[PDB]
């Protein structure tokens, strides 16, 4: 019920729209801030 | 207790209330607490109904031998009844231990007296002796009225209040005065 | 037919399907005298009427009886479906 | 005005509805 | 309005056309700054991005 | 109440605030009597200085 | 059951009494014999296994038609302790003259 | 204002009672008169120009006669419990617009379809706890709706605390962040207020509302955000301008049917009732038949009204000269 | 072991069930058990029956004298009944033996307890008496109402419950 | 046709359902699910696990309900 | 004083009767004398008869809780008389005084309850119970027994107990019963 | 002697105004 | 009824006595 | 005394349930 | 609740015809 | 019927009387 299509690997936040990957997280952007998986 | 005079005001604007408590050497420690006024409509046989036509209070009055004896004079289009259509019931309470010598009977704290306007009836008897005075025939409703009235009065002596106000009610209601 | 339920003097039967977010589906057949009164019986006294605000109705839909014998109604949902 | 038992066992009757035991808060 | 949202100014928009205007009427040509030009910008930037 | 209800409204729907419109007057088909009645408006002015 | 026993042997002994007395019963009172023998058999014997409960709900209910038919079927008593309304022997025990926050309270 | 009458309907202003024609001195008293045949009622009263009585009520031919207190006539000002569903998120969540819409349905016409929509609206940020999302809503919708720029009194709006929990810490424009000062705010009342009343030409009127909530995303489905459950009412509009606006109609009747059309030339009707005071008021519904053929009913009505001072002292005295002087039981309230 | 009382609500909304053990001193070892509640529809001679209305054990509520008595009170509309033309079997069960010196016939665990709601039959008597005052001419029905309550106490009273409910369907309902 | 009865079942492996019949006997109400449900050429897969008649006076209550979950898939 | 349970039991074996003194303090003092039972042939207007069926004395007890609540389970037999066909006048007095500002009437020493077998008066009023169903008729029988069992309540309740066994005489007094089985019968 | 509800309510309300 | 003080006072006295 | 088939259900599962 | 030789008798009859002896396996 | 616990041991304790 919201699409992310893309997936980045930066060090800082790239989009709300998108995946953030840093070296071992998974960071996505809901309850406005960044939750990891796992 | 007693009552002194109960009726109503010749002018047919008063309710006339006078009560006195009995003189005797046993009753000086029984004093009046109040006085309620029903109707036909509110009457209860089990004392004063609930949502009474007019409640007295007599230690509002004074400021103790006056507390023995009371009077009033209640405007009776103050209390939104007809002076002529109403069958007023005034109870009477005492607040008050009589002695132990009291005579088996007489401590009774509660009273009541029925008050009528007796206007209508009179008016209504001149009308009759009037239809008499012409060719001497006794109309049979005057007759009718009179044994009315005498069965309503035996019903009040009796104490016998309910049938009296069926009697009243259904007989005597439309009434000019 | 004039038993004494609220619709007029009878009674309603109804089919519910609904989405429990997070949990699943399901299916319900409920008597019900409204399909107001009828989503009110999901969260009063449905499984999980605890969190009620989890039931999403999607079809709340009357039974007729028939005159005789036969299947009435059927509401299957499948593991495909979820 | 005269009470009797009866009477007073009616009201009894009718206050118990109203009250509950020190168990029941 | 504190801070500008388009959720806020659509739904003051739908409401207010939907309630007082026909269909083919709903056209709001909307007076503004420069610095509200940039601010309907990044709005529908974060909406058209969603 | 009409629609053939036999079992009463809701004591839910008779609140304050609840909103009654003129929907229609069904009369009886033999010896029907007058219901019905009509309803009038009037408007308003305003104001200006210099 | 233990009381169709004593019900039947009743209505039974009741027959032979009134032919004893009289030389003649209704046979419309006598099929009601029949029906509660039959009944009473039918609950005592092997067929007893075949019941639910709404079949003994049914068969009692069809059995008190019998109850008050004639003299020799009666109305069976049983012990009983109850009534349509019953008595309030309760106590009221207030706590000096205490009370709660909106009501009365004891012991 | 302009009312429906059955076929008339005239009123007569009972300041004060004297029970005979020769005490009627000053203005606005009232006596009720019937002889001792009870068959023909009305009522002297003592106008700014001298004594005019009433239409002869004949009491074989009284319909209803009902006596209503000022309680009553009080206009209720219904309120809206504004609170976050707690359901949805316990805590503002920390990105969302979280935007209140007030939809208000009789704005300018008397019509649902004259609507006005009001606004305000929060961005929650992180940390915000309920208390200062409250805190920061009723600042951001008494700029808008209870602003010294608006045409109308449109709502008031209040801030509640828990630990109070009964009284209302209002919120205007000019409020600042620093004067609501409490940590345990629950909830947002909007309550209607009384709108502006002109004798004759603008009628008391009420303009309703309903708060609506504008979705949000939790989780990643867009959800409503608020819930709105009608509070019982606290504050009550008075009888004053009901009545004023109901003498002003009535006065129509016994005198000029136009009441200013054309200002050199007017009648000046002086008018009794204060707007400042409550009244109480009974309603006499007659009728009048002829004995003849003409069977048909003209239907008639007396509104008398009294001023009420917390016990209905005056019109219970009003009603017991009506019922001992006509035999009616009109019943006292 | 007897009933304190047994009632239903002023209110129309609680069953009042009220159950304690006799004083007698060969009760010490007798308890209560169960309450199980029946209505005219799921009624069985032989105790309670099958799918009954509402099972209550009494172990659960407390954690022994307290086991002694008992007070319950039943919210109606939670038993999904008509609390006005319903008829309510109250049984309750003992769960203890008595000593060796019981006279006889009193060691019985079970007992039962009829309850319907008076406010009917109060309004009944109240419209017929307001058909009296008209006229002051008894009406039948009243009559025939008065003498079928009485058949119900003594069927009641005898334990002839089927009976019972025969009439109570088919006059006091219907 | 004589009385209404609500079904609760168990497609077998496929998923769960609700049903409702008008027969004599839940003996024949699960003879018409068996015969002219949609499982009509697969019905060894139906698996009835209550079955209860639609008794009216209650007037307003639930009577079957069965939630698919996603940890039972 | 006041009766708590005063009844024949069922098995027409045991007259029950439970004593207890009122829990109100005015009557703290007062404790339990005597029970005397008559019958309607040994009954007096006033005070129990000088030929009773059954005296028992409380203080020939323990001696005050137990003395002010009694109970006892007399076997009818061996009172020689029958429990169906017997109208029972069980009389308790009172060994003490109430204290002071107790109204008036409360304070009656003496108290008197009677008992009657209502199995056997049901046992009747079934014969006649059908009537009720049949409309178009009048159940006279039914009424009758109504009425028999009502007079005697109401003469008992006004304290009319010379009417009372002469009613009781009149229509009960030939009642049959099922004489309890000495062999008690085993059940529990 | 006989009692109404409304002698019940008087008896209660005055008790409690007395507690 | 009525209910004049010294009745409301005779029933505390009687229900206050098993109190 | 009087058994149904109910009561001998709810019997032989008792037993069954307890060996 | 008291049982009888007979009810114990019915309750044999009923269980003798669900089990059966070492043979019948 | 509704049996109690303490009539189940009375028909085991009657049933393994034959035991």
């Amino acid at each position: 019920m919201k699409t992310l299509r893309t997936l980045k690997i930066s060090p800082n936040a790239p989009d709300i729209n998108s995946v953030w990957l840093y070296k071992g997280t998974m960071k996505y952007f809901n309850n406005g801030e960044w939750e990891t998986i796992g | 207790m007693h009552f002194n005079e109960l009726r109503i005001s010749q002018d047919n604007r008063f309710l006339i209330i006078d009560v006195s408590v009995d003189n005797q050497d046993y009753f000086e420690d029984v004093l009046l607490d109040s006085i309620v006024i029903d109707t036909q409509d509110t009457f209860v046989m089990n004392g004063p109904s609930d949502n009474p036509l007019y409640i007295y209070n007599v230690e509002d009055a004074y400021d103790t031998q006056q507390m023995k004896n009371v009077r009033l004079e209640l405007n009776i289009q103050d209390l939104k009844v007809s002076p002529c259509s109403t069958m007023f019931f005034v109870y009477v309470k005492s607040k008050g231990t009589p002695s132990t010598d009291t005579p088996c009977g007489f401590d009774k704290d509660q009273i009541l007296g029925t008050v009528i306007n007796l206007q209508p009836i009179y008016k209504q008897t001149l009308k009759y002796l009037k239809e008499v005075e012409c060719d001497c025939n006794i109309p049979k409703g005057f007759i009718d009225m009179i044994l009315k009235l005498k069965a309503i009065e035996l019903c009040v002596r009796t104490g016998n209040y309910p049938q009296a106000i069926k009697y009243w009610n259904k007989f005597f209601i439309k009434n000019n005065c | 037919v004039d038993v004494g339920c609220a619709p007029d003097g009878a009674m309603q039967l109804w089919v519910m399907e609904y989405e429990v977010t997070g949990i699943g589906k399901g299916c319900a057949m409920c008597k019900a005298i409204n399909p107001q009164q009828a989503e009110m019986l999901l969260k009063s006294n449905g499984i999980y009427n605890g969190s009620s605000y989890l039931y999403k109705v999607t079809r709340i839909e009357q039974v007729i009886v028939p005159p005789c014998n036969g299947l009435m109604a059927e509401q299957v949902v499948t593991y495909k479906d979820v | 005005m005269f009470f009797t038992q009866e009477d007073y066992r009616k009201i009894e009757k009718w206050l118990l509805a109203n009250s509950r035991k020190d168990t029941d808060f | 309005y504190n801070t500008f949202s388009l959720k806020l100014l659509e739904d003051a928009l739908y409401e207010l056309s939907a309630s007082k205007l026909a269909m083919d009427d709903r056209l709001f040509v909307i007076k503004t700054g420069e610095r509200g030009a940039i601010q309907f910008h990044k709005e529908v930037l974060k909406t058209v991005s969603g | 109440l009409m629609g053939g209800n036999t079992q009463g409204v809701p004591a839910e729907r008779l609140q304050q605030g609840e909103r009654f419109s003129i929907e229609f007057a069904p009369v009886e088909k033999e010896l029907s009597r007058k219901v019905g009645d009509v309803r009038f408006t009037s408007p308003v002015s305003m104001r200006n200085e210099w | 059951m233990d009381k169709m026993l004593e019900i039947s042997e009743e209505a039974i002994t009741r027959y032979f009494t009134t032919l004893s007395q009289f030389g003649y019963k209704k046979y419309s009172d006598v099929d009601k014999i029949i029906v509660l023998f039959f009944m009473e058999e039918m609950l005592a014997g092997e067929m007893s296994y075949y019941v639910t409960q709404d079949d003994y709900r049914n068969i009692v209910n069809a059995l008190y038609c019998l109850a008050g038919s004639t003299c020799m079927i009666d109305f069976p008593m049983f012990e009983s302790y109850d009534t349509l309304v019953h008595s309030n022997n309760r106590t009221f025990v207030p706590r000096i003259t205490e009370d709660s926050i909106l009501r009365s309270t004891e012991d | 204002m302009v009312i429906s009458i059955n076929q008339v309907r005239q009123l007569y202003v009972a300041k004060a009672l004297k029970a005979n024609t020769a005490a009627l001195t000053t203005a606005g008293d009232i006596v009720p008169k019937a002889d001792t045949a009870k068959t023909t009622l009305y009522f002297q009263s003592m106008s700014p120009a001298g004594i005019v009585a009433s239409d002869k009520i004949n009491l074989k031919h009284v319909l209803y006669a009902k006596a209503t207190p000022s309680e009553a006539l009080a206009h209720k000002l219904v309120r809206y419990s504004v609170t976050l569903d707690a359901d949805v998120s316990a805590t503002p969540v920390a990105g969302q617009n979280y935007i209140l819409r007030l939809a208000f349905r009789q704005y300018i016409g008397l019509s649902e379809e004259d609507q006005y929509f009001k606004y305000g609206e929060v961005i929650a940020r992180s940390g915000m706890t309920a208390s200062d999302f409250y805190k920061k809503m009723a600042i951001s919708l008494a700029k808008n709706l209870e602003n010294k720029t608006e045409s109308t009194p449109l709502v008031n709006i209040y801030l509640i605390s828990a630990a109070a929990a009964s009284t209302d810490v209002p919120v205007t424009s000019a409020t600042k962040e620093s004067d609501l000062t409490a940590t345990d705010y629950n909830q947002i009342i909007i309550e209607e207020t009384e709108q502006p009343w002109v004798l004759g030409m603008m009628p008391q009127a009420f303009i309703p509302f309903t708060p609506q909530f504008l979705t949000i995303t939790v989780d990643g489905e867009d959800r409503l955000w608020g819930v709105a459950t009608v509070v019982t009412p606290t504050k009550t509009v008075p009888d004053g301008h009901l009545i004023a606006d109901l003498e002003y109609f009535c006065m129509g009747a016994r005198g000029d049917i136009y009441r200013g059309m054309g200002y050199p030339n007017i009648i000046k009707t002086t008018y009794l009732v204060d707007p400042g005071a409550v009244y109480d008021v009974l309603d006499i519904h007659y009728f009048y038949t002829g004995s003849n053929e003409s069977v048909q009913k003209s239907e008639k009505t007396i509104t008398l009204v009294a001023v009420d001072d917390g016990s209905h002292t005056a019109m219970n005295a009003l009603i017991g000269a009506i019922n001992t002087a006509s035999g009616l039981t009109i019943a006292t309230l």
